[PDB]
């Protein structure tokens, strides 16, 4: 449980980090920084939604706030997951328990462990709703320790 | 309602293969509704908070935020 | 985050010596206080909601804050106020158990000042509410542990002001 | 101490302290006199422990005192005994803390990296703390020797 | 992130012209340096751990920092110190290979100053350690590439101070 | 150098230089920059090479640093490192010469006789130049390490 | 291998292979002939590599073959040479594949847990691979020794 | 996920044997075909959208599936169909580069039949679309590169059926 | 997850009855065996790695499963096998302390058969490994503590088979 | 349940169209391969028990699954395993004769995964047994008849996995 | 045993057993269950005790296994481990009997004369029983380790 944060090498999926922090005022034309930031935004779009979303549907306001550097990658993934296209795709078409399970597999990278964990998240879905479900998944200590 | 904050957060217990200058000097924009929770998180790691200020709508807005 | 024990170990560690007899003296002082610290902590944990409601009923209720025009007017601000008071009481209980106010300087008073300036929270009403809560918990759990809670509530007020 | 660890456990689980760990803190509070006695006897005889353990280590592993080895010369052997002094000091701190966490914070995080930098063989340091453990538990009474040997055992486990 | 090549292309791009002969002159200057840049980079990559241990043994070891009372006392702080030095050497090697200190201004010296003020890291000891590492790598890989590493280590020190 | 050796070969065979060895001298002339780079890197890091190689030799063969051995004491160990300095110096001379002949003229003719006189074990000196070879080829790039290791290999071959 | 690593690294990024990765695969495809020559050099002389490396290891670290060590006795020394044979085989696999994902993905992931469960000092295993590297790079040309020593270097680095 | 090299190494390792002459011959076969694989992969990366749109223009356009009632009817379904065909062409390119279809049944053919059967996607029409994609890319890259593309296209069609 | 006390309370509560004499006798039996359970748990916590490595040295070493082709072949598979055996010993210690095997089928035997059948793990060889672990720990802690360990070891082997 | 002819007719009927030239070409392909299908079916009907027992002798014999604790242990389990392998070979022969794997997912792969997961049958070991059966029958009937048997054997292994 | 010693001590004195001796026999009779548990702990894990204690002994005292020592060679080391097995068996007998008259009356009376006639250093045998005590008291709970260490203590005390 100390090694939740250790990334797998060549035996699992690759992990994308936003470590370069896209920093520039008076940026070079052939700056390599924006291109890697586009790679990371690409990666967040296809890990949250699964696929690259259609061209009219992607959020440009959260991409712009990330490339300017005011929000973190965690809050950017929270703004991707609390969007209308994500909830119309995954939360509004499905059963509530199946939506809890699939949103947990999308945002935490793993299926749920047991019943307490599902009685606690679907209670957050009960008294508060889907937005607090995304907020409680992104809050969790496994998210903080893993990513 | 949104708090601009900047802060310094040190690594707690392990050496780091990554660079993490962006992890150590965090300046970001935290909305109001999650600010209690994110403050609690910064205090739970142990790092200090250097600045807190809300750059959005005025303190005092009972209707409309 | 340090106890009395961890601060003793830390101080003996910066200068580099082993445990001397004066460190053992501080440690036995901590233990003989710590038994009643445990019983006072259980009493405060049992009655926290009544303590907070008596604190706000003592100081904040029939003023301009809980009235219109104050920062405690709406139910959003009232719920935030009760949550702020509960957090002050809980962290004071943690500092009472540890025997060190380093947790209050670490987690409570870290950026609380500037957000209290930026949201427009009155510092004086909060300080009055904390002092009312202080003698409420002093009348609840007893005299010596009342003093214990007193210096940690005063630490919170001094970091706030 | 045990109280900081119980507090960070109740914090991460976002609840109050359970009566089990309240009873744990109360039992730690009552056992303060026994741990004070253990740390008292260890702070008493630290020089004899260090001298016998260093000579036992040099008798067991002569590679460090050989030419070309790490601890070669007067000052290098004195610094070796100084490092054993630091580790016995952290042993006493963890013995009086009731927890292994000050030993972790002060002297267990990057010892492999820094001893890779200095060139010190870390298994030789594990043998040194093994000899310090054997000598200190030879000095103590058997129950208190078991308590101090728990922390010594933790240090040699985090070494190797 | 720009090379000598990317900075030449970038400068010819802001004013809007094509490649002139002076740009080709800078490019051939970069190539005739770049062959020995490659061999020096392989030599530094081979001996990085010995370079860092000689740097700390030269300057930081028997001072107050590696002693108690300094910022290099605990094993946590020592491991962080060795990691900081390894990162300085690695980014200096990247800047030597690219022929441009834009990476040092981009990734190293971005927020390193304020976290060094906030954690209380001494700037002077770090600068002494980097300069000791500079002539260690100069005696290792040679004279001209020693100067190459010298201006990039000096760039790191000037951004630090 | 290679030119003196080709000249004494053409002299003993009483003919002019063949175009093969003219091409050899020309190839040596063009490879002057690579050998200058090798000797440059060796003259740069001579102290680190000598310190690591001497500690590796004393770790491998402790008979010389033992009491009753040859290199016992401060001045004797310093003279041992001085002899390693002379041999690395001759290695650099032969590296820049393109031939092993200055190493032969300066330090390979009577080393068995003079070390029989001093009492130095010559196989220990061969181990010392072996450790210097391993460290210097660990420093260099692999092709240049092969070139310098040819001359180092020649020295340890003429030793034992 | 190289192709697996490039395919996976483009695969997570949801893009095709970049042209720089493509000339990387092309250069590895051209250097495969020299890789196969190094592999035949390592394969054909495995007996002398394992024998001489075991001899130099037990000369260097005699305590593991002394009574009390792990590799004490006939069958234990045979299992020790078998483990060295396993690591030389993984070295040959990593030489052919152009990357260390065969070596890491077969015999380096849980090597510390396995050799701790067997009671084996891992530093002595690192010395075994060091002597294997010495015998193997003593067996080849310069660039071939550098290319094989890269993978030997990775194995000793992944030990400690 | 393994190419021809990793599968040869895995066979020789599961044997526990060294690489004998048959493994050397297999790796020589792959190292001879690799340049053709590289050039075909570049040519396929050139014309991804053209090969996909020519496959739809050959098979799926002007049939019943683009008419009302078909599973390719709406713009959402058309975009998802173009996405699925781009996936098939991209992973066939990957399996052509590796020289082993392990990525296809690891990452395409894993739950694809059950997904298409749950959605109501016609499997025969998408098999005909993949066959027309194969025909177009075999017209693009030539005879033998088209054949070594079509073996993995036939692998995808066989695992889908 | 329930010990003997919680299962007795759950039976008396599902009845809705008070604790009669049979429940008192069951709890007296557990409160007599608890000190032996505590001492056996301490003795097993002493020698975790020794019991695991002696179980592998008895059963799995020098057989076909550590040879090439076996499922315990690679170092990754060896480390995962040691991890699985440490899990079995740790949870058998927990079920010995509780005096009820509810934790075993709640947290070990839940999806273990399907996991091992999907991975290709031999169930008979790991059952023999758990049996040798039981034999070693029954040699360690004595006759009756070894028996009350072996009942939960047999529970794990029965649920695995 | 449909062969190549019935699937072609079903496609042309769901279209509502007559049999065009592509359907004629598909039926000509089936009517050319049918004699080879007939001869391979006769050769497989010759040696049912031999192919099954050679598949067990290749994969499942002398492993852990025939030892105690394995799922192929008892004589009842051995007889049921031989019965299951005879089923796989018989239905692969049927799917080879029809030229369409619709009978396999209609009548073998329908509830087979859930049955094997409820019983505790290892799916990987039976997939290896079907693969060895495929290898033996491809050695029996030749290259291309072995390939057109192995496509349906791979269909059974893919639906089982 | 205890009953033999009490009977003999009352027997020379021409008196019956005093009531204090009788409650001594009664307390030993009640503690026989814990004695049998310690005996099963020592009996069931004799392989690991003898193996690890021999390993730590030959690590600690390597001269007796070096050529020139007593336990040099295969059969001599086997006889050395057999003598350690004898002493662990006598430890088990003394644990059950509640007194050291089995240990003394079997294998401690003429131990100096026997090991002087064999040419054995008796201090190295005391180190062997010391390592056996370390492994055995590392194997039990606290009071069980104290009760077994009493008899191990008697054996090492009766050596020197
Ligand atoms: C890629 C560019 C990059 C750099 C350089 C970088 C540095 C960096 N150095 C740090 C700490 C540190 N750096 C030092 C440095 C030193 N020891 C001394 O006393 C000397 C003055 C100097 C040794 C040469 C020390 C002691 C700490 C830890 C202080 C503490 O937080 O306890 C930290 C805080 C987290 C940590 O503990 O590591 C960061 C982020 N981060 C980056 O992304
Ligand atoms: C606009 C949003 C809003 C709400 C809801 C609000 C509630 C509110 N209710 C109060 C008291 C109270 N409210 C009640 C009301 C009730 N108890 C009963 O018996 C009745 C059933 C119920 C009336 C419906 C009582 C009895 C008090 C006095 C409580 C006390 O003094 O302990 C007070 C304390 C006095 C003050 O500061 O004015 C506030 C702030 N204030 C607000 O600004
Ligand atoms: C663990 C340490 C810790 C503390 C203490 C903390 C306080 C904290 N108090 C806040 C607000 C507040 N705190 C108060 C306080 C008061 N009501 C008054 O008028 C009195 C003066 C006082 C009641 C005793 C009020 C009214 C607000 C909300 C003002 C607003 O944003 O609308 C907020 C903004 C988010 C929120 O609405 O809750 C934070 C983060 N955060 C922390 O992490
Ligand atoms: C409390 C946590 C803590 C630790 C662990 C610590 C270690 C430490 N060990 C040091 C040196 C050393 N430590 C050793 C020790 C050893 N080499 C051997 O041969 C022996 C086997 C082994 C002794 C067990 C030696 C030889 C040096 C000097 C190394 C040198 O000068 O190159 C130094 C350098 C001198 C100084 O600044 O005091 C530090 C800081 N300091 C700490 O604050
Ligand atoms: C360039 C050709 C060349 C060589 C070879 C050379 C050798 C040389 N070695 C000397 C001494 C020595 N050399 C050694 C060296 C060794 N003994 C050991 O223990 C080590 C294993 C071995 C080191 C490799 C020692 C110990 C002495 C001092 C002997 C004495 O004082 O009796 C001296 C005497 C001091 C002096 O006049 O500088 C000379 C001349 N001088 C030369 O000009
Ligand atoms: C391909 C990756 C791979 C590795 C590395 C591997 C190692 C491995 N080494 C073993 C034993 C061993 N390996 C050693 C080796 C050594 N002890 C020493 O002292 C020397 C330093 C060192 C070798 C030079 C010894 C002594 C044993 C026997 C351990 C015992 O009997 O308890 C065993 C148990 C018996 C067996 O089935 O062979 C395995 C599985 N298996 C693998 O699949
Ligand atoms: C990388 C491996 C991989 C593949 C191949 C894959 C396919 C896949 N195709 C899908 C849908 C689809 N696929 C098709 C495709 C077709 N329907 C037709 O009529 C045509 C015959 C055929 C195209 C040639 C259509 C129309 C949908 C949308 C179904 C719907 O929106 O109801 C879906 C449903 C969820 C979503 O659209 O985004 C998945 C997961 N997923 C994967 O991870
Ligand atoms: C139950 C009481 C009892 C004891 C103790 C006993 C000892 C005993 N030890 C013997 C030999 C021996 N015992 C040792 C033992 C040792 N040498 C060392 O270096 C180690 C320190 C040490 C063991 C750890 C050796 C080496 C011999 C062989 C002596 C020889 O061959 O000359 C022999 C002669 C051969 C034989 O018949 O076994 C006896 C009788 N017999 C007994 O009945």
């Amino acid at each position: 449980p100390r090694a939740r944060a250790t990334q797998p090498g060549s035996l699992g999926a690759k992990v994308f980090r936003l470590n370069n922090e896209l920093p520039s005022g008076k940026t070079t034309n052939v700056s390599f920084s924006e291109s890697a930031t586009q790679k990371v935004i690409e990666a967040a779009y296809r890990q949250v939604f699964g696929r690259m979303v259609y061209a009219g549907q992607r959020q440009k306001v959260a991409e712009i706030k990330l490339e300017n550097g005011e929000i973190t990658l965690r809050e950017f993934i929270r703004a991707l997951a609390k969007s209308d296209v994500f909830r119309n795709t995954y939360w509004s078409s499905l059963y509530v328990t199946k939506a809890v399970e699939y949103i947990h597999r999308r945002l935490l990278g793993r299926p749920t462990y047991g019943r307490q964990e599902i009685n606690s998240y679907f209670d957050t879905c009960a008294k508060k709703g889907f937005y607090a479900l995304v907020d409680a998944i992104i809050d969790s200590k496994e998210y903080e320790e893993a990513f | 309602r949104m708090f601009k904050i900047t802060a310094c957060v040190p690594s707690q217990s392990r050496i780091r293969t990554q660079r993490e200058l962006q992890n150590t000097y965090f300046t970001k924009l935290v909305p109001y509704d999650n600010w209690f929770r994110e403050q609690q998180r910064i205090m739970k790691m142990g790092g200090k908070i250097v600045k807190v200020q809300l750059a959005t709508g005025k303190p005092g807005t009972n209707t409309g935020l | 985050m340090q106890d009395a024990i961890t601060s003793v170990i830390n101080s003996a560690d910066v200068q580099g010596k082993y445990l001397d007899g004066s460190a053992m003296d501080k440690l036995k002082a901590y233990f003989t206080t710590g038994a009643l610290r445990v019983r006072a902590a259980s009493t405060i944990s049992a009655n926290a909601a009544a303590i907070v409601k008596e604190a706000v009923a003592k100081s904040l209720l029939y003023s301009d804050v809980t009235r219109p025009g104050g920062n405690m007017y709406t139910t959003r601000r009232y719920a935030a106020c009760i949550r702020d008071l509960d957090y002050y009481l809980r962290y004071a209980t943690y500092a009472m158990l540890a025997g060190d106010p380093s947790i209050l300087d670490e987690r409570v008073l870290n950026g609380l000042k500037e957000t209290y300036n930026s949201l427009g929270v009155p510092v004086g009403s909060t300080v009055q509410a904390i002092q009312a809560m202080k003698e409420v918990t002093a009348g609840l759990v007893g005299a010596d542990a009342g003093r214990e809670m007193g210096v940690y509530f005063d630490y919170i007020c001094s970091g706030l002001s | 101490s045990i109280v900081t660890k119980s507090i960070v456990n109740a914090d991460a689980e976002a609840r109050y302290l359970s009566p089990g760990e309240l009873d744990r803190i109360k039992a730690f509070v009552t056992s303060g006199e026994s741990r004070l006695r253990i740390a008292e006897t260890l702070t008493g005889s630290r020089e004899r422990i260090i001298k016998s353990a260093g000579d036992a280590l040099f008798q067991k592993r002569p590679d460090v005192v050989s030419p070309g080895g790490n601890a070669y010369g007067e000052e290098m052997t004195a610094t070796c005994l100084r490092d054993m002094d630091y580790y016995l000091r952290l042993i006493t701190y963890g013995v009086v803390a009731g927890d292994v966490t000050p030993i972790e914070e002060i002297g267990l995080v990057g010892v492999r990296e820094m001893y890779k930098s200095l060139g010190t063989p870390v298994d030789a340091v594990a043998q040194a703390v093994r000899e310090m453990k054997a000598v200190a538990t030879g000095m103590m009474s058997g129950d208190d020797a078991a308590e101090a040997g728990a922390y010594f055992d933790y240090v040699i486990g985090a070494m190797e």
